[PDB]
Parts: C-alpha cells; structure tokens; sequence
C-alpha cells in the first residue's frame, strides 16, 4: 500500500527508530488506518472495485477506458444501416 | 534428399523453377539466393540453350 | 507438447459465448477427443473455475446451466473415470523405471535425464505443481546450458497452457537472462516467439511488433502455436504502432509473410487491413473494421483482453492520418471517405479531442473540420515543457529528502 | 495475356502523374484543384486523392 509511484516513495524514505512513533501518531490523529474501517462501515466487500480489468488488480497497464462498453456493437449497427441508404439512395 | 543419388545436371532445372516459384509467392529472399545457385551450378559448360534462356 | 497449444486455444472459445456457435462446437469436439489421447482431463477441471454462474458452463461434476449457450461442455463420469484410470497406471510404470535409471552411475547425464521425463509427463497432463518440482532437480543438476533454457521454456508454456499471464511473466525473465548466458543461437529464435507473445498480452505493443516481425524470418514450430498465428499478430501489432510511411515500409521489406498468403478466416481479415490504411483508401476501412474485431481478438486467447482497447486506438489513427494531410476537409466528404455518416463521424470524434490526442475542431455551421495540430516550432515547445516540468520535479524532492536527514 | 505488364502500368501511371503535377503547381498557392483538373488531363476528384498520399 503505497501512494503515488510505489517504488518512488519507497525508496525516497525508509524507517528509523527516531522516526517511528512520530509516523504512529500522524495515522492516529486522522483517526483510523482508514482502509479497515471501510468495509465495517459500508457492511459489504468489493464488487464495485470489479467495474473493470484494470480495477480490480493492476496486472495489466491502464487503457484510459472507464466503463469497457463494446464498441463492436454500435460500429456494426452504423455499418449495415448506411449501406441501406446508400443502396435506397 | 536427392544429393544421395546425384550426378545429374537435373537440378540445374530444379534451381531455376524454383526461383520461378518464389518470385511469385512474392519472397524475392530466396528466389534471388537459388537463382544465384542455379547461375552458378550453370557455370560448368553442358547447358542447352534452353537453360541459359531460362 | 504440441497438443497442449492446441487445447489451450480451442478452450479458450468454449470459456467464452460471444464466438461463433459452429465455431464453438467444432471446438468441443476437438478438445474432447484429446482428452482420452492426452489425458487433458486435470485441464478440464480448471475450466470451470473461470465461470460459476457465469456462461459457457454446461457441467456435469460441477453446477449444470442451461442458461447459457455452450451445451457440449459435458464434464462427463465417463471421462473422469477414465482420468483416475490413465493417471494410476502411468506414475507406476514411469516411477518403477526412473528409479533404476538412477541408481546406475552418470549424474552429468543420466539422472538429469530421469527426472527431465518426470516434468514432461505433469507438463503433458496439465499439472503445474508437480512439473515444476522435479524439474527444479533438472536444473540443478550438472547439464548444459541449452538444456537449462529449454526447460525454462517448457514450464513456461504451462503459463500460456493455463492462459493466467501471471504464471508465464516470472518464468520468462528467468529465460531473458539465461539466454545471454548460454550463448547458444538455437533456442534464441525459441525466446524470440515465446517473448513476442507475452508483449501482446501486455499492453507494450512497440516492443511485440518488433518480436513479431522476426517470428517470420524465423518460426520454431516446438511447443509454439501456429504459423499463420504468428503472421495474424504481427500484422495486428503492426497497424496499431505503425502509421502509413513505417507500415508500408515493413511490410515492403517483410517477403515471409507474404509467403504465406491469407490461408485462414482470422488472417484474411488483418491481412485487407493493412493494405487499406497505407494507401490512404479508407473506404473498405470500417466494414473490415469490424471483421479483424470479429476474427482476432475474440477467439484469440491474447488479444481478448485487448479487445475493446484495439478498436478505441484505432478509430483515432486512421482519421489523425487524412487530418494530417488536409488543412480542412468537409464532414460530408470525409463522410464518404470513410464509408460512415455523418452523424456517426461526430460521435467517434467527440471522444478523441478533449484529451488532445488528436487536435481537431469542428465547425457544425459551416460543416467544415479544421486541423489545430500545430505543425510547426509550437508543436516541438509542446513536448518540451511537460518534461521539464517533471525535471523540476524530480530534482526538488530528491534533493530536500538528502538535507533531511 | 500477361500478369507483369499489369504490375508496371500501375507503377507507369504512378510515376509520369507525378512529374507531371510537380509542374503544374509549382509557381503556385491557393490553385484551384477545379483549374488543375482542366490542365492535367485527368478528373478533379483524382487529383485531390494523389495529392493527399504525396
């Protein structure tokens, strides 16, 4: 669970015994971890993070699609019913 | 396979229709690596006019 | 082996309902077959983890739907006696040999080569677990380098046999370096296909097109799909990175494929394609359009997830080309020019050009499109300032972050 | 009769098309594709469609 680029941050810090409770007490005083909270408090798990590929598990890379509606389907529709026109005209 | 039962200038023609047939498969590759086979296995002085013609 | 590329394949069509219904029958029919043959039963049991209540389930030993449209999907008993028959017997005559085989003398040679054949028979049936733990012994043990590759290649087409790309990604950067370290030229023209192909299931298509233009020159037809598979990607690939200049010159400069001619439903369909982009002719564009959606990215079992992704990218290439060479063009010409209507047109277009990804603007009162790509120092000032806005970036944080501590 | 001539009359009509366009339009800008038309012996949708390949 990292924010922005994972490894990015990763290196770009690391733990110290100086710095750990201070890092304990900046997710204490948001008030929770804020990520276990979530499914107690909505009484559900995931289904909706199941929208798309890419959601659910970055094992691929993004496409920049946010609904994945076959396009097939329409551009073949466009297709047939012009040469009609066409073949009417 | 025929290089176990070979004496003959018959594969002069082999090489050349061979040739022949990649031109027209549009790979110009190997036609132009068994022409240059079939040119040179036409160096030695047998050759009817017919082969040189082809 | 060679059968296991097959089956994979042809279930890939039976897990999915949206090809072809004779399509989808032939090809329950062949995998059927192969499992008396080949005991690709184990496989079969894999198939329907992909579903539950989802279609193309027709099961038998699992949960019967007949709600949905494959119905010669039968898990039969008959079958899965006829696996508990076949596996029995074979682990018992193979083991009572191997044994044998080790107790006499040679680890270089022959105990290496007693457990290489306990992987080729978990491989052959489709249980990962098992090949993978006695051909890690294989490895081990003192052999050459070509062997080593080889049976690197051969736990990774279990990746490709189960269709998860997960499995297949880790076992080829494993390959990836011990290729440099084997130096062997053989099986070199083996990685170069196996590679090509896992590009394509990813989304970095600049580096499969470059892959699959060499599976041409050369194929190796060892545990590797088909022939006129690998020219069907190379064109797909090809169209996707490649506009008019670069795409003509590579397929100008590729005599294999031409070989081949279009021998298949699948491969017609890229293969017309090609020739309509480049010769800026775009007139059979859409109709064909559609088919290349129909008969390669559904069947295959690579180019399914990238099904959708294609077409979006595509329907943005074509018209950046004619917008290019025109300063301005009228709706109702670059209309017919596609073989579209015009209303249609304007609905594609709306999509592309508030990401900017195709700089153009449409006038719908005069009916005219104007071209904004800028073609001259403002374009290259355009790519400029993005990259040195993260070159500040970069350096501001890793900077403060050393003073710190 | 013959497949080749077929091939190089497509590459013939390629070839004097461009030299002879490249002459007509060089001391100009803003010429109509309608006054090319007349002058270079061929139809005026032709001449758009070379020119956006060019």
């Amino acid at each position: 669970m990292s924010t922005d680029v994972a490894a990015a941050q990763a290196q770009s810090k690391i733990d110290l015994t100086k710095k750990k409770n201070e890092e304990i007490n900046k997710k204490s005083l948001e008030e929770d971890d804020e990520f276990e909270d979530f499914p107690i408090d909505t009484w559900a798990n995931g289904e909706t993070i199941k929208s798309n590929a890419v959601t659910q598990t970055n094992i691929w890379e993004e496409n920049w699609d946010d609904v994945e509606v076959d396009d097939d389907f329409t551009n073949e529709l466009k297709a047939e019913l012009d040469r009609y026109k066409r073949e009417n005209q | 396979e025929f290089k176990k039962l070979d004496d003959k200038p018959s594969l002069v023609d082999v090489h050349l229709l061979e040739s022949k047939v990649y031109h027209k498969l549009r790979n110009l590759a190997k036609s132009k690596a068994s022409l240059t086979a079939a040119r040179t296995a036409a160096n030695s002085i047998y050759c009817p006019t017919q082969t040189v013609a082809e | 082996r060679v059968p296991n590329y097959e089956v994979s394949e042809k279930a890939f069509l039976l897990t999915q309902s949206k090809v072809s219904i004779e399509q989808r029958k032939e090809a329950a029919e062949f995998v059927l077959a192969k499992i008396k043959e080949e005991e690709m039963a184990p496989y079969y049991k894999y198939l329907c983890e992909e579903y539950l209540v989802n279609n193309g389930q027709s099961d038998l030993e699992h949960d019967e739907k007949s709600d949905s449209l494959n119905e010669w999907i039968k898990f039969d008993q008959e079958l899965y006696n006829e696996l508990c028959k076949k596996n029995e017997s074979k682990i018992k005559e193979l083991n009572e040999k191997i044994q044998k085989l080790e107790e006499d003398d040679e680890g270089e040679l022959e105990q290496a080569q007693a457990w290489i054949n306990l992987g080729e028979y978990y491989a052959q049936i489709g249980d990962k677990d098992n090949a993978e733990k006695t051909l890690g012994k294989s490895l081990s043990k003192a052999i050459s380098t070509g062997a080593k590759i080889d049976v690197m290649l051969t736990i990774a087409r279990l990746g490709f046999f189960y269709n998860d790309q997960l499995y297949v990604k880790e076992k080829l950067e494993a390959v990836n370096s011990m290729i440099e370290k084997g130096g062997d030229w053989e099986r070199r023209n083996r990685y170069k296909t196996y590679y090509g192909i896992h590009c394509l299931a990813v989304r970095n298509f600049k580096e499969a097109a470059k892959l699959l233009v060499d599976s041409l020159a050369t194929f190796t037809s060892i545990e590797l799909t088909s022939y006129e598979s690998i020219a069907t990607y190379a064109s797909v690939t090809g169209l996707f990175t490649l506009e008019r200049t670069d795409l003509k010159s590579k397929v100008i400069d590729s005599p294999e494929l031409l070989s081949l001619i279009s021998t298949t439903a699948a491969l017609q369909s890229i293969s017309s394609l090609t020739i309509s982009l480049y010769a800026s002719d775009y007139a059979s564009y859409f109709p064909y359009l559609l088919e290349t959606y129909a008969n390669v990215l559904i069947p295959c079992k690579y180019l399914n997830r990238h099904a959708d992704f294609f077409v979006r990218e595509m329907r943005r290439k074509v018209y950046a080309q004619l917008l290019e060479s025109y300063k301005t063009l009228s709706l109702k010409s670059m209309a017919s020019a596609f073989g579209v209507s015009v209303a249609f047109l304007d609905n594609d277009l709306g999509k592309f050009i508030p990401n900017k990804q195709l700089n153009c603007v449409i006038d719908r009162v005069n009916g005219i499109v104007e071209t904004n790509r800028p073609d001259n120092k403002n374009a290259q000032y355009h790519l400029l300032v993005k990259q040195g806005d993260g070159l500040l970036t970069k350096l501001q944080k890793y900077g403060a972050a050393v003073r710190l501590t | 009769g013959d497949e080749l001539t077929r091939s190089h009359f497509n590459a013939l009509y390629d070839t004097l098309l461009e030299s002879n366009l490249c002459k007509i339009i060089e001391p100009f800008e803003c010429v109509e594709i309608s006054h090319i038309s007349k002058i270079i012996g061929l139809d005026t949708q032709q001449v758009e469609g070379k020119l956006s390949q060019m």
